């Protein structure tokens, strides 16, 4: 049934930023002095 | 969430050919699916042995949980000296008694299943790839960690770990090239030039892709409800001798 | 004006402290209790003498420590201890069972970032502290030093009044509070504690030691470290810091001897053995051996993790062990940097790693010295091949 696809695209976007917010705080990270 | 565990078949039963006498044994009818599919589709993996024959059966009383949600599945081929293995989910002992009919039905004899290291890296390197519409390979990265328990001397070291995130893997798989396999081809070997340290004779107890699966000695846990044909694949060619 | 003197009384639980005097032995008792009897006395009648005799009479006829211990806190002073002696017991405890307790380092700083190395008469420290901390709250503060180190150790404990209670007008104890001094040294070792009471001892330490220049303490660690001899050993005054791991040979100093010893024994004419080393890696490819190569690769073994042949502390434990280490490697390829942070935990991780590479499962001429235990207790990132403590 479609709704639970519904529910793991859902899941699939929201680790998509989850994991974009990491990369972001990384790369700014590397710059840094210390 | 999604965990599993794995037994091996010594004989290529025909399950449709049975089904009957399981549904009244279990008291309702399952499901039975059947994919005849190409999986190492790769030039080096081959062209040819690739007719693994796959089945789909569930006991879904209703899908709520993982035990109701309980999957099984059977894949086969009759060249595997073995032909077959199997494959279910969850904590619901109706699968024990499926495994009792299944025994006890087709004279065949059955037992779990284990995982080497190597076979844990080759299962999380087929763990990561995705093929497109177009039948065209493709790679998606997770912030994978090794994770090691040695034994030694008074407990001197009791367990140490390496993450590695998603963009040092991306990293070293583009260092290394177009390659379809890169936990193997370039991952480890940087650890090594870095630390001395062979990872495939270490003592590894799991590999996690962040968000993705876990991977461990005795199953595999899934983000998503189901196994990608890779894995199963895998699974199937390290069941053999 | 709210200085406390020896001869206060707080209140506690009794078991509590009777499970503390438990551990100790019989003599220590005997001894702690005749000093005690001598300055304050007791309820007992009769003179020390008598006391002795009676203590004397009990032990010879082999008496369990329980008696005494009942007799301690039920007779002799059965209303309850005093401060001084609730110090003295703690201080019995560290030195009894040093690996118990846990310190962190912290190092003394001026204005200009330079290392102020602190020197300490304790007489103006004690009073200038007792003064400081007694506007604050009610301090009792003892100062000792250690039997077998070059170390000043204080014990600080706080104290605060009355759950609900009438008249009776004890103060309720707390946790306490410990810093320690080497003698010429910018390190300061203290306890792990983050609550307020300690932060107001330590700023208090602070304020205090200066006298003729401003002082801040600026923390070099953030995990703990056991058993006050080895954080000495690691931070302290001394020739094995900054010559950890494979070059602890230096801080022994006993390979050279000085220019005037004999010739003949002169070791230059005699000389030492030593194997060859192997570059072409054929660690990962692969009983077919023989005695003495094999010795000489685990003395390999033992000089890549404990520098030295004869190995200055098993085989395997190391001088310091260490519990924890987090390390992050940062290398630069094709323009792209990347990441890898190795986390290992245990009771001797270096010992573990040497143990591994006995067992062939890790290549010696591939660990780098990072791994091998330079820098010890120290976490941090490698850039450019150059070790750097974490923030």
């Amino acid at each position: 049934e479609w709704k639970k696809q519904r529910k793991d695209s859902h899941k699939e976007v929201e680790r998509r930023r989850r994991e974009n917010i990491n990369t972001a705080i990384n790369v700014l990270s590397d710059l840094l002095p210390v | 969430p999604y965990t599993w565990k794995f037994l091996g078949i010594s004989k290529q039963l025909s399950l449709e050919n049975g089904i009957a006498k399981l549904n009244q044994l279990l008291n309702l009818e399952v499901d039975l699916d059947i994919q005849t599919i190409r999986v190492p589709s790769d030039p080096d993996g081959g062209t040819a042995a690739d007719e693994y024959i796959r089945y789909e059966m569930r006991l879904d009383i209703s899908n709520l949980d993982e035990g109701t949600y309980s999957k099984f599945i059977f894949l086969g081929n009759s060249k595997m000296e073995v032909p077959m293995f199997l494959c279910y989910c969850g904590t619901d002992n109706r699968n024990e008694v499926v495994l009792q009919w299944l025994k006890a039905e087709y004279g065949v004899i059955m037992w779990p299943i284990k995982f080497e290291q190597k076979t844990m890296i080759k299962l999380a390197d087929a763990s990561i790839v995705h093929v497109t519409k177009e039948n065209i390979e493709q790679i998606t990265w997770f912030s994978s960690k090794l994770y090691f328990e040695p034994e030694t001397q008074d407990k001197n070291l009791r367990q140490f770990s390496i993450e590695i995130p998603r963009e040092s893997c991306e990293g070293l798989a583009l260092g290394y090239g177009n390659t379809m396999h890169p936990y193997n081809d370039a991952i480890v070997p940087y650890i090594y030039n870095e630390t001395g340290m062979a990872v495939e004779r270490l003592p590894l107890t799991s590999v996690i892709l962040a968000g993705h699966t876990k991977i461990m000695r005795e199953s595999i846990v899934t983000s998503t409800r189901s196994l990608r044909n890779r894995v199963l694949a895998v699974v199937l060619q390290s069941i053999q001798f | 004006e709210l200085r406390l003197e020896d001869n206060y009384v707080p209140t506690s639980d009794t078991l509590v402290v009777f499970k503390q005097l438990m551990k100790l032995p019989v003599t220590v008792l005997y001894d702690l209790t005749l000093s005690w009897f001598a300055k304050f006395g007791g309820s007992f009648d009769g003179d020390i003498y008598l006391l002795t005799e009676t203590l004397d009479l009990l032990i010879e006829k082999g008496v369990r420590r329980n008696v005494i211990v009942n007799r301690i806190l039920y007779v002799y002073w059965p209303d309850g201890l005093n401060v001084f002696q609730l110090a003295e017991i703690d201080c019995h405890l560290m030195i009894s069972k040093p690996e118990k307790f846990k310190w962190l380092p912290s190092k003394a700083l001026r204005g200009d970032g330079k290392p102020y190395v602190v020197k300490l008469q304790p007489a103006k420290f004690i009073e200038n502290l007792q003064t400081d901390l007694a506007k604050i709250y009610h301090c009792h503060v003892y100062m000792f030093k250690h039997p077998s180190l070059p170390v000043l150790i204080t014990r600080i404990q706080l104290f605060d009044s009355n759950l609900d209670k009438f008249q009776g007008k004890p103060l309720i104890s707390r946790r306490p509070y410990y810093v320690a001094f080497p003698l010429n040294s910018p390190i300061i070792f203290h306890s792990v504690d983050k609550d307020i009471y300690a932060r107001l001892v330590l700023q208090s330490i602070s304020r205090t030691i200066s006298e003729r220049e401003t002082i801040i303490f600026k923390p070099v660690q953030k995990i703990p470290v056991k058993s006050i001899h080895n954080i000495m050993t690691l931070l302290g005054p001394s020739r094995f810091a900054e010559s950890m791991g494979p070059w602890e040979c230096y801080a022994s100093a006993n390979f050279e001897r000085s220019p005037l010893h004999d010739y003949k024994k002169h070791q230059g004419l005699t000389g030492k053995k030593v194997m060859v080393r192997e570059f072409d890696d054929s660690f990962l490819n692969d009983g077919k051996e023989e005695p003495e190569i094999r010795r000489l690769r685990l003395e390999k073994n033992m000089i890549k993790f404990k520098g030295s042949a004869n190995g200055v502390m098993s085989r395997y434990s190391s001088l310091v062990p260490i519990e924890k280490v987090g390390f992050t490697l940062k290398n630069e390829i094709n323009s792209r940097i990347i990441t890898i942070k190795l986390k290992f935990n245990g009771n001797d991780i270096f010992g573990g790693l040497h143990e591994l590479c006995d067992k062939n499962l890790i290549n010696i001429d591939k660990v780098p010295g990072w791994l091998a235990g330079e820098n010890g207790s120290f976490s941090g990132t490698i850039m450019n091949g150059d070790f750097q403590r974490e923030q």
